[PDB]
RNA sequence: CAAGGAGGUAAAAAUGAAAU
RNA sequence: CCGGGCACUCUAACGGGACUGCCCGCGAAAGCGGGAGGAAGGAGGGGACGACGUCUGGUCAGCAUGGCCCUUACGGCCUGGGCGACACACGUGCUACAAUGCCCACUACAAAGCGAUGCCACCCGGCAACGGGGAGCUAAUCGCAAAAAGGUGGGCCCAGUUCGGAUUGGGGUCUGCAACCCGACCCCAUGAAGCCGGAAUCGCUAGUAAUCGCGGAUCAGCCAUGCCGCGGUGAAUACG
């Protein structure tokens, strides 16, 4: 019953970036607990951003999650058997989760052969506006648009 | 290159086209090119036709392989037929060789489940 | 040539740190504070606090470590670093404490139960 | 219900050992089992005695043996017998040093294994049970004890039912580590069946 | 020259008797290495709590067995003399070798 | 007609005669309720009093369940004329 | 097959293999500890009583 | 599987051998697959125990790593209700 | 491939060594 | 700042079990 | 490795160490929020500890035990068989369907434990399992063990394929009186199903889940992918 509000947790920064986000999301690249092809993956991704485009890679990653940010979101609540969909704000929190999230599913959707290369692109992709994940992003906003009718229920 | 009764691998690496005959797998593979003296790395597509014959003669012969082999170990299975033992029974039945669990699993040998209900 | 304190502690891993007053900023123990490290992304965390003072090769490396893994020694020495610096400069606490370089940091590897599968892993069931 | 033996739950600190020796692979399982024996053997011809313990220790060869007893009356005067032969026969099987010592436990209404084994034996004496109970731990709380419990479990003065009668004053608290907690059980063996008693005997501590 | 060891499975006994023997040996004319803490033995063993069957929720006991040094210098039996047969121990085993 | 046996105690005692399944006092009687069993055509003839036949509910839908003794049942399922499944089960 | 069974497994004759442990305080065949010489039953009944020299409860 | 030892029961062949010199008859038992096929005495008949009863195996060549008893199934199933 | 026979992962996961796993140097 | 009285009231969700 | 030294690390024996005691705010109190204080805090993180009683719960196959029954036998010995049977159904799992992946080579970094009726260094034969030798070790001395994921290099290039390892033929080794039914490895060759899972269903809130190897009990051997422990790297999220 949350007696406790879960308090945020804190990260450690990376190297190079202090970020207090990089880190963030070489975790959701990390799989079965290995930060070191976790963080090799994008600083590698981050080498590859600089062939393609004359950007620093800080401002390119920062950017694309900025796309992929959704505004609102649609939520299920009471009434019927929980039958409406409240179209609920999203919190800068939760922003930040699905932004990272979305980016690394997307990433690992495409149909390139290496995980730095996929990662890089989807980055690129996205900080343009144009990323799989951006794709994800724009239709939960549609969701989201569609159920203004009983959006007045709120909470 | 037609090297026993199979031709098909091209661009593949010797080492790793020579496993696509029966009576070959991976350790009498390597074995036979430096037998033969020749670079596993290759790349298989129709390189140097005097490699290719000393290949083919060294492999085709030595020891049995392809449609021979297959042959034979068919038969030593058929030594079983006559009047033969418990493992010829096995054989038989259409069920596990080597006294394993058959009260489940074992479906590689007994085939996709059938399903009695009851 | 010289000594100054040195007991960094992390996930069972112990390393002693020395330093020694000299613009080399050398290594220790196996080869270079690279090289025995390479590949290791987060391996130079550890020379943190020297970033958080004004050390940018001001003293010479010198950290025996044993036991644990990499990111465990790699830890330890960050705490080692740190407990020199704090030890031979006592004015320098007023940045170990915002930044919070020295703490053993108690997180170790929890016990395996019995009836769970692993520490807090449940063995799974059906009813049925 | 489930609770654990309130002597094993010490050991360490409060309530030592019983068997008090040391000794690697090899002797340990041989040791053991004559240390065990030895308990069995004295068991039987000294129940009259009551044993409230049967500590041993050993020393390569050595053996010491301390039986305490409410009432030695069993020992009767050197060469008065009840003990020559008697602490003798334990080498028959052993033939190290028979070192056979004797105890005199001062109160038996202090001594948990006694006041278990004078309830089993009013058990088989057909007595009223829930009022041998009610006495048993009044006798020990007469005693100066802090806190007393016993309890008897099972086919209850026969009766096709098993019952558990259940008697405890002052204070009893078993989850306590600094408890100083005495522990007895004993089987009464009836016509009927086997019942099984538990005493607690509590003291202070710190 | 004469090295003393001291097994045992109670420490607070083996904490004490072979702190005897520091007493003993300093008070008679040689120089002694204290109480060297050799580490510990334990021997674990996890058994079924029920005697029926059940399998999750047991309890487990350990056997530590106890190691204790000593090292005395010169073999004189003026040493010797006192630790020759003043033993006190609750069966504690004692192991006197000189190499 | 019997056919098939659950309990391996009721399946000796019939076999074979094999006693050391069941209850010792309970010999004769699990015999001659076997026997009526055996003999029976139809369940209407397991109807004797004492018996106490009935067929049981929910997941036990479609056995029947004569009384041996006290809360002790010969649970099984009749049909055409043959008992099936024959267990000797107490009714918990 | 108990008593005649104990005999056994003491008796100890005939090809080396077909000797096996027991406990001794029971006639307990599985989960016999060679330490001792008894069952995981007889071995937790004994430690509790403190009749097991060194042996004690394990926390940690 | 064996190579140095390669074994046959000793009351085996005892009752095999003396039964081979210049003839016999077919009447021979056994209760141990344990034994090895034995060349010599090939055109013979050896009862093998199956745990229920004796089963005539008969040797014609052929046979030599099978010892006995995988000339003497011990389970029957024959069918699963099929 | 930890149940392939013919890896040093597989001979690991099996505890045996041999051919595809030597027992060092 | 402390409620007395008036009114819109959940859904889809049935059964029992085998000596006292 | 020696001389020598034992301050560091470690070993194991007793201790110190926070009690929201100190600051602000709230309150009648308890307490709650916040803050320098330190390694640590408002039960620090985990263990052992399971009230009166409930389930005619479990256990006569650990053992004890009332009653009933068996005694040239329902007891006793032995060889052999069986518990390992298989048209099927369910539970708990192991290994996978691959490229944050596989293979080969090189090269690091643990803890907790076990061993002289054994662990077996180093040589020798052997593709290897393993066998001949044979040193040290009553073992913080010698050995089991090189930890593995990691790193460096190189090779496959996304295809049932260098993924995956089932099944089967052959050849061997070791324990054992003996391994057909029914043992574990080693080597050659076969290389299946599987390209990620229907209705449903489980676990975990911080060293945690996931993932990686290591030890032990039982044990001649082993069907252990199990159970009980050990450490390595190490997430995500909690509005409510
Ligand atoms: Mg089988
Ligand atoms: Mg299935
Ligand atoms: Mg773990
Ligand atoms: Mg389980
Ligand atoms: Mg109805
Ligand atoms: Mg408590
Ligand atoms: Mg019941
Ligand atoms: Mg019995
Ligand atoms: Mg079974
Ligand atoms: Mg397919
Ligand atoms: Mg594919
Ligand atoms: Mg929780
Ligand atoms: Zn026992």
């Amino acid at each position: 019953a949350r007696r406790r509000r879960a308090e945020v947790r804190q990260l450690q920064p990376d190297l190079v970036y202090g970020d207090v986000l990089v880190t963030a999301f070489i975790n959701k690249i990390m799989r079965d607990g290995k930060k070191n092809l976790a963080a090799r993956i994008f600083y590698d991704a981050c080498k590859i951003i600089q062939e393609k485009t004359g950007q620093e890679p800080l401002k390119v990653f920062k950017q694309a999650v900025e796309n992929v940010k959704p505004r609102m979101e649609v939520r299920s609540r009471r009434v019927g058997g929980a039958n409406y969909q409240v179209p609920m704000e999203v919190s800068p929190r939760r922003q930040q989760s699905l932004a990272l999230r979305w980016l690394v599913q997307a990433a690992n959707q495409r149909p390139e052969r290496r995980a730095a290369v996929r990662i890089a692109h989807e980055l690129m992709d996205a900080a343009e506006g144009k990323g799989g994940a951006v794709k994800k992003k724009e239709d939960v906003e549609r969701m989201a648009e569609a159920n203004r009718a009983y959006a007045h229920y709120r909470w | 290159a037609r090297i026993a009764g199979v031709e098909i691998p091209r661009n593949k690496r010797v080492d790793v086209a020579l496993t696509y005959i029966y009576g070959i797998g991976k350790a009498r593979a390597k074995e036979a090119l430096e037998k033969t003296g020749i670079n596993p790395a290759t790349r298989v597509k129709d390189l140097t036709e005097a490699e290719v014959v000393r290949l083919r003669e060294y492999v085709e012969n030595t020891w049995k392989l392809e449609g021979e082999l297959r042959a034979e170990v068919a038969a030593n299975i058929k030594r079983l037929m006559d009047i033969g033992c418990y493992r010829g029974l096995r054989h038989r039945r259409g069920l596990p060789v080597r006294g394993q669990r058959t009260r489940t699993n074992a479906r590689t040998r007994k085939g996709p489940r059938k399903t009695v209900a009851g | 040539m010289e000594q100054y304190y040195g007991t960094g502690r992390r996930k069972e891993a112990v390393a002693r740190v020395f330093l020694r007053p000299g613009n080399g900023k050398v290594t220790v123990n196996g080869q270079d504070f690279n090289e025995y490290f390479q590949g290791l992304v987060r391996a130079v965390a550890a020379l943190e606090p020297l970033r958080a003072v004004d050390a940018l090769g001001h003293f010479d490396a010198y950290i025996t470590v044993r036991g644990g893994g990499k990111s465990g020694q790699i830890d330890a020495i960050k705490l080692g670093i740190a407990r020199a610096l704090v030890q031979y400069n006592p004015d320098y606490r007023a940045k170990l404490k915002p930044l919070g370089f020295l703490t053993r940091d108690a997180r170790v590897v929890e016990r395996k139960k019995y009836g769970k599968h692993k520490a807090r892993r449940a063995p799974q069931y059906s009813k049925r | 219900g489930n609770k654990i033996h309130p002597i094993g739950f010490r050991l360490g600190i409060t309530r030592d050992w019983e068997s008090r020796w040391y000794a690697g692979k090899k002797q340990y399982r041989h040791l053991l089992l004559e240390d065990q024996r030895i308990r069995g053997l004295l068991e039987k011809e000294l129940y009259s005695a009551g044993l409230a313990r049967v500590d041993i220790e050993r020393a390569a060869d050595n053996v010491a043996v301390t039986v305490h007893v409410a009432k030695p009356g069993v020992v009767i005067g050197r060469g008065g017998e009840r003990i020559r032969v008697l602490r003798e026969e334990l080498a028959k099987l052993t033939g190290k040093n028979v070192a056979l010592n004797v105890q005199e436990v001062q109160n038996p209404n202090l001594s948990a294994p006694l006041v278990a084994q004078r309830v089993a034996e009013q058990i088989e004496r057909r007595f009223a049970v829930r009022r041998a109970i009610k006495q048993a731990v009044q006798r020990v709380m007469e005693s100066g004890a802090k806190g007393a419990k016993v309890i008897v479990s099972g086919r209850i003065g026969g009766a096709e039912q098993a019952r558990t009668e259940w008697a405890a004053q002052g204070r009893v608290p078993l989850h306590t580590l600094r408890a100083n907690i005495d522990y007895g059980f004993a089987l009464a063996r009836t016509t009927y069946g086997v019942l099984g008693v538990k005493a607690y005997i509590f003291l202070g501590e710190v | 020259k004469i090295r003393i060891k001291l097994r045992g499975f109670d420490h607070k006994t083996l904490d004490a008797s072979a702190q005897k023997i520091v007493e003993a040996a300093r008070r008679s004319g040689a120089q002694v290495s204290g109480p060297i803490p050799l580490p510990t033995r334990v021997r674990r063993f996890t058994v079924i709590r029920g005697p029926f069957k059940h399998k999750d929720s047991r309890e487990h006991f350990e056997l530590r067995t106890h190691n204790r040094l000593v090292d005395i210098i010169n073999p004189n039996r003026k040493t010797i003399e006192q630790l020759m047969t003043l033993d006190l121990p609750t069966g504690v085993e004692i192991e006197i070798k000189t190499v | 007609g019997i056919k098939s046996f659950k309990h391996k105690g009721l399946k000796l005692l019939f076999e074979k005669g094999v006693t050391s399944g069941v209850p010792a006092q309970d010999v004769d009687r699990i015999n001659d309720r076997l026997q009526a069993i055996d003999t029976a055509t139809e369940i209407g003839e397991l109807n004797r009093q004492i018996y106490k036949l009935h067929p049981l509910k929910g997941d036990r839908e479609g056995y029947w369940s004569i009384t041996v003794r006290a809360n002790w049942r010969i649970t099984f399922q009749f049909i055409n004329g043959d008992a099936y499944i024959l267990n000797y089960e107490d009714y918990h | 097959a108990r008593k005649a069974l104990i005999e056994k497994a003491k008796r100890t004759p005939k090809f080396k293999v077909r000797a096996y442990t027991r406990c001794v305080r029971c006639g307990r065949a599985r989960s016999v500890y060679r330490f001792f010489g008894l069952c995981r039953i007889c071995l937790r009944e004994l430690a509790h009583k403190g009749q097991l020299p060194g042996v004690r409860k394990a926390s940690w | 599987s064996l190579k140095k030892g390669v074994f046959v029961d000793d009351h085996l062949l005892e009752k095999v051998l003396e039964l081979n010199a210049k003839g016999e008859k077919r009447l021979i038992k056994t209760w141990s697959r344990r034994s090895t096929i034995v060349p010599e005495m090939v055109g013979h008949t050896i009862a093998v125990y199956n745990g229920k009863q004796h089963v005539p195996v008969y040797i014609t060549e052929n046979m030599v790593g099978h010892k006995l008893g995988e000339f003497a199934p011990t389970r029957t199933y024959r069918g699963h209700g099929k | 491939g930890k149940g392939d026979r013919r890896t040093r992962r597989g001979k690991i996961w099996r505890g045996t060594y041999g051919k595809y796993r030597p027992r060092k140097k």
